[PDB]
């Protein structure tokens, strides 16, 4: 897939109402993913997933700045997350089923909170947005 | 579905707070606005150009109450959703040719829109509960499928 | 989805051998594909769909010869599918999840064909093929 | 699972013709070849480097042969998977920390194997009653996931 000049303006503008709260959307979603789809949560063994837990709430934030960036490099997110897919393909290897959770998760969030924004085509844009980042991701998989 | 007395509670109390109608159209009109492709039953319903022609189109409108309606009576059934939709899953295969990845899709999309209706009220244990029957509902729909 | 010069060598030597049965071995995956999957029987309610249908058959070959043509520009795959991406996206709409039980079936169909060319690295090689054309094909879904 | 009474026939007549240490082995090497990040949970299981390497691992082998084994032992209790499984469901979850679609796609590698090992007695609508099988399987592996 691809997205269109439209999509990368309601990415934009959407993720730019975020703003500030990037991180502690991040930590929501990802608590949200835990409680929805339990499988995931074996990819966090290691992990305090208690309800407002440092080390989520720390996790949330370097999923949320890993979205900023590809926000920022939108037009050239191979190269952006390039590193990140390195480390997914060859070290963390989640299975991509968890990417699909994990957007939905961050779907569900960023409804929750922009009222006025989260429109249908921009809800479109998002999910297209966030398809885009997981085969970005996935990519390096074999 | 197996849920607890407690995520049952909330299912009921947030559906209580529901316009039935309302959420139908906009649950349906996002369907076949975030995914086209479900827009191949629906080329009878006239324009469905753009979002804005979806969202606003009397057919999907009309269309997306049947559907909650009948799934907002399914929520007095938690017990036996494939009882209730059983006559409902034969139609859906034998005349209407619908592949149940819709009642997936449409699952998803309706709880982006209860998020979105609810804001901060629909919380990640609220969120839970609603996955577990919007999957129950899918799969009690896709039961009788051959 | 990236394609080795070994990926492209395994799939042009395994395609190689399907040679003539190409057809053939098309019905058989999409006979394999409506029995174990009976979902995908959706698409096509206006086809007998019984055992040795000429309907299947000659949708079979359809299906063959495209990946046929796929093997042969396997490194212009957008271009040569172009005609079947749009069809598939904007006319047939088929649910992008149908598209990995028609690869799994069409990869069993080669498994019970051809034996000695079936070693685990053709195997993997084959899945990624069938998964690159997967995503050409609904690349234009939205 | 439900399995008409030829289907039952075709999974067991096909079976009693399995050697279960070979076709495990090649279904779990087959498995960390084809889906390479499968491999995160045999870090201990020496070189997986190539296909030659990872076929020919003698801790691969074994373990596929245990695998298969269990699996093997589902077969006589078809009626009653979860039950049969829940053991090692809970096995899987709580000590093991695997995702479930790893049981999803071993059950689709098997598939494979057994029509590459039999060819063309693996017709299709053996085929299909062997998915329904895997499916069960896996299934009832994710039963006790929390
Ligand atoms: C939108 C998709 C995703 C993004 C942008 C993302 C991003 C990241 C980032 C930025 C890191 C930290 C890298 C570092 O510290 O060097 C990370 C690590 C990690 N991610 Fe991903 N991730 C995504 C999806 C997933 C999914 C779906 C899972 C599993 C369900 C997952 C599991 C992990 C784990 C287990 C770690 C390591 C945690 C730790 O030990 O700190 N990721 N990811
Ligand atoms: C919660 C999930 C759903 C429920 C409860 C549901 C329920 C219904 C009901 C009650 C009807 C009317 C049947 C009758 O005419 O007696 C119907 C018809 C129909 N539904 Fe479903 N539905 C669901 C999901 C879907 C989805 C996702 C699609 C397509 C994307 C779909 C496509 C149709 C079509 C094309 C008809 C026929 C409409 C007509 O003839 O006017 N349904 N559905
Ligand atoms: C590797 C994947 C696929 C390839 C290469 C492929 C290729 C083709 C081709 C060559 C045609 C004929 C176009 C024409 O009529 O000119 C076609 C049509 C069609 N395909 Fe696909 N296809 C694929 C996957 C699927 C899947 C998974 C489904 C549904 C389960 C599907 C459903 C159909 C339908 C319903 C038609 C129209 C048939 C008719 O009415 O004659 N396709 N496809
Ligand atoms: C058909 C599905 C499966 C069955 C019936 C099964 C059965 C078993 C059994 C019987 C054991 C031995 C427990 C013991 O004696 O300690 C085991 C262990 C294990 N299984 Fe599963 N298994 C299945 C699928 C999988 C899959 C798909 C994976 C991951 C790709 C997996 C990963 C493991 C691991 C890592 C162990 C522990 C090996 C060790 O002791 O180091 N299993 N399984």
């Amino acid at each position: 897939m691809v997205l269109s000049p439209a999509d990368k303006t309601n990415v934009k503008a959407a993720w730019g109402k975020v703003g500030a709260h990037a991180g502690e959307y991040g930590a929501e979603a990802l608590e949200r993913m835990f409680l929805s789809f339990p499988t995931t949560k074996t990819y966090f063994p290691h992990f305090d997933l208690s309800h407002g837990s440092a080390q989520v709430k720390g996790h949330g934030k370097k999923v949320a700045d890993a979205l900023t960036n590809a926000v920022a490099h939108v037009d050239d997110m191979p190269n952006a997350l390039s590193a990140l897919s390195d480390l997914h393909a060859h070290k963390l290897r989640v299975d991509p089923v968890n990417f699909k959770l994990l957007s939905h998760c961050l779907l569900v969030t960023l409804a929750a909170h922009l009222p006025a924004e989260f429109t249908p085509a921009v809800h479109a844009s998002l999910d297209k947005f966030l398809a885009s980042v997981s085969t970005v991701l996935t990519s390096k998989y074999r | 579905v197996h849920l607890t007395p407690e995520e049952k509670s909330a299912v009921t109390a947030l559906w209580g707070k529901v316009n039935v109608d309302e959420v139908g159209g906009e649950a349906l009109g996002r369907l076949l606005v975030v995914y086209p492709w479900t827009q191949r039953f629906f080329e009878s319903f006239g324009d469905l150009s753009t979002p804005d022609a979806v969202m606003g189109n009397p057919k999907v409108k009309a269309h997306g109450k049947k559907v909650l309606g009948a799934f907002s009576d399914g929520l007095a059934h938690l017990d036996n959703l494939k009882g209730t939709f059983a006559t409902l899953s034969e139609l859906h295969c034998d005349k209407l040719h619908v592949d149940p990845e819709n009642f997936r899709l449409l699952g998803n999309v309706l709880v982006c829109v209860l998020a979105h209706h609810f804001g901060k009220e629909f919380t990640p244990p609220v969120q839970a509960a609603y996955q577990k029957v919007v999957a129950g509902v899918a799969n009690a729909l896709a039961h009788k499928y051959h």
